[PDB]
């Protein structure tokens, strides 16, 4: 009864739904930011520009959801 | 901001 029906929780598979939305990679979930609009996950280092730390502010919006 | 998970220091 997998948590993610898309990848079936298969650690061998990339998944842009339950892992990094940009690269699909599963590593470093402690460095994957959650977007406060779409609730997808983004490695800090997959962003443009890449970030070296988790932002301090409570609310963060991914490139797909943020104001331009 | 929120992260997907946390990790031990
Ligand atoms: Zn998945
Ligand atoms: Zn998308
Ligand atoms: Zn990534
Ligand atoms: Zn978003």
């Amino acid at each position: 009864g997998p948590s993610c029906k898309h990848c079936k929780d298969d650690v061998n598979r990339l998944c842009r739904v339950c892992a990094c939305h940009l690269c699909g990679g599963r590593q470093d979930p402690d460095k994957q930011l959650m977007c406060d609009e779409c609730d997808m996950a983004f490695h800090i280092y997959c962003l443009d520009p890449p970030l070296s730390s988790v932002p301090s502010e409570d609310e963060w919006y991914c490139p797909e959801c943020r104001n331009d | 901001a929120r992260t997907k998970q946390t990790a031990r220091k």
